[PDB]
């Protein structure tokens, strides 16, 4: 309750999804 | 009597190189080491460092009183011509280059006749400026700023910064800063507009200040005042000359971030260590930062002190080698004017002297130049925690180039695959989580460069929450903060 | 002030412009696109895959674009577009997909198969 | 020396918006300071790239 790693972490997961970084981790647990 | 004589030859604003210059003869002459049994004497002479003539006829009249060797501390605008003079006389120049006004320096650029022997030797390092403030703009990854400087810096200066910016496709802005700054500004916002003064703005998020601390300082505040900048600006300040009080006033007048680049001087530590170097006592004065007079000196004041040390070990190399040549009188624009005949062996045992001094080690390379420089890089920061202030952010210098770039958390898990997966059990408890949750964790890691330690959450599940609003499992330990961030998927 | 000039009858050489001098002074007169995409063959096609991404894209609708930069002299950037959607009415509140990165200005122009 | 005037004229009367300044080693940049306070005011994007005296290898570098 109360961070300042919260903002990063929001930016990070927006970023690694634009990325397609996140695109590629769905296909290696998920084929 | 005195066979040891020097001249001296100083700017009409170099009142303060005059006194650290008898300063450090008198300290020498106290030293019962060096120079045993002869005492150095003096003399010195002003000059309007603009009149070149007068520069070359106050030295030539030095040089018919008789000297060892000449000191120089002055401009670019009669270096040239005591230069070209102390080859024609033999007589050792040591030369230290004043900047205008605080202004940077740059390089002379007098480009002195090769054909003859050279007999200056440049006291001060080679101008760095451009390297260093390439190397800092490359460590921001500046992509597009606007160059301030001030209406005595000579461009050329930056010449090759502004190649290699322009080979890199960036876009860099130049702007001279008029000395009178208010009408500069007031004319801009008279004749601009909202959407040119956007433009102007989105500019002056990004800028490097190359200019006198006083000009600096003013630049900023009436920038910051017309809210022609604000809290996302970042300006670097670049100048070997920003004293202690300088930079706490470009911090004390500025908003947002400001990194600082100066010059300093790797002097002993110790308090004993530095007012001595070796057996040479300094005047308390020069060297005990404590002192008022210390902390106002110029940097050229630093370089004249290790300037007269190490002609001293110089003339007692030559003394106690029996290779003394004594001193004559010259004359200038004579039909029988002739070098002095001692000149040559003088010049190459000061040449490869070398002293401990005021700006750290003196001594001069092949090329007749001191190598030796040192740049501290200093940077704004804030919290509400903290308010506002200064660091120091790294070191710079030619050899080693930049130095000093510019937690662990507890994370609670819960085990539930595929998010959580155990790779690694070792005796029966996880080491090496892998899953869709813990390699997002993984790119967070090492992206905001943070350490981590995993725990297991006390039932690898999120429980359920106990009456009165009290919380176990993974959920518990975030509320009773007992795990700074949770891996897991935790709805 | 000299200036070239050129024809099939007189060919290279160069003439006399004008003047200048301090009182009189002259005498004689003398964008790069964003583009949001949503990917899906063959319309738009990845033709290299760098880190699970595409780098390099081909296909139908990106020959087109080249046909219509040639023309106008533009350049242009293609990004993929994050949600992998086109857009349709949202009631819910923000325009998702193709149509929501422009109503929100993130792109100047969509090339895509949105309806 | 109207070199500055002179140029700030010309480009004008062109309409010029974005160019390149190359200049010689010799070349004393001062020169065209005012100019480019000029083209800066005025909101062009003007590059500086000094020519060294060997042309080939800054070309064959390129």
């Amino acid at each position: 309750h109360g961070s300042p790693y919260r903002d990063v972490f929001s930016q990070r997961i927006l970023e690694l999804q634009q990325s397609g970084d996140m695109d590629i981790l769905k296909h290696k647990w998920w084929p | 009597d005195s066979i040891i004589h020097i001249g001296a030859i100083f700017d009409e604003s170099a009142k303060k190189d005059d006194e650290v210059f008898r300063t450090a003869v008198g300290d020498l002459n106290q030293n019962e080491e060096i120079l045993q049994t002869e005492k150095i004497t003096f003399s010195v002479t002003f000059v309007d460092g603009n009149n070149p003539f007068q520069a070359v006829q106050e030295a030539c009249e030095l040089m018919n009183q008789g000297i060892l060797a000449l000191v120089s501390s002055i401009g670019c605008t009669s270096a040239g011509s005591l230069q070209s003079l102390a080859d024609a006389m033999h007589i050792p120049h040591l030369f230290i280059q004043r900047s205008t006004a605080g202004t940077p320096r740059s390089g002379c650029g007098l480009t002195r006749s090769n054909r003859n022997d050279d007999y200056t030797l440049s006291v001060r390092p080679p101008v760095y400026l451009n390297e260093v403030i390439l190397r800092v703009v490359t460590e921001y990854a500046w992509q597009k700023f606007i160059i301030f400087y001030d209406s005595e810096y000579d461009i050329r200066g930056i010449q090759e910064f502004l190649d290699k910016v322009s080979q890199q496709g960036m876009d860099v802005a130049l702007q001279k800063v008029e000395n009178n700054i208010n009408k500069m500004i007031t004319t801009l916002f008279d004749t601009m507009r909202i959407e040119e003064l956007n433009r102007y703005r989105d500019t002056l998020r990004r800028a490097i200040l190359v200019m006198n601390p006083a000009t600096a300082k003013s630049f900023i505040s009436e920038v910051v005042e017309t809210n022609l900048v604000a809290f996302d600006c970042h300006w670097i300040i670049i100048n070997e000359e920003i004293n202690d009080v300088d930079v706490q006033e470009l911090v004390r007048r500025s908003i947002g971030r400001l990194t600082i680049i100066r010059q300093t001087f790797p002097v002993p530590q110790n308090i004993s260590q530095r007012c001595f170097r070796g057996n040479h006592r300094i005047s308390s004065t020069l060297c005990d930062p404590k002192d008022p007079f210390a902390q106002n000196m110029e940097i050229s004041n630093l370089y004249i002190y290790d300037t007269v040390l190490l002609l001293a070990n110089a003339f007692h190399k030559k003394l106690q080698d029996r290779k003394w040549h004594s001193m004559a009188s010259l004359s200038c624009i004579r039909k029988n004017s002739k070098p002095w005949q001692g000149g040559r062996s003088m010049l190459e045992t000061i040449k490869k002297g070398g002293v401990n001094g005021l700006t750290g080690d003196l001594e001069f390379g092949e090329n007749g130049g001191n190598p030796n420089v040192h740049f501290e890089i200093l940077g704004t920061n804030y919290g509400e925690e903290l308010g506002r202030g200064v660091r120091k952010l790294g070191c710079w210098n030619p050899v080693t180039g930049l130095n000093g770039s510019l937690v662990v958390l507890r994370v609670v898990t819960v085990l539930e695959e595929p998010f959580v997966m155990v790779s690694e059990n070792v005796l029966g408890k996880p080491k090496k989580y892998q899953g869709f949750s813990i390699d997002v964790l993984d790119a967070l890691s090492n992206y905001l460069g943070f350490n981590y330690e995993i725990y297991v959450a006390p039932d690898h599940k999120y429980g359920s929450p106990q009456e009165d609003g009290t919380w176990n499992g993974l959920v518990g330990e975030l509320v009773f903060k007992r795990a700074d961030i949770g891996i897991s998927a935790l709805t």
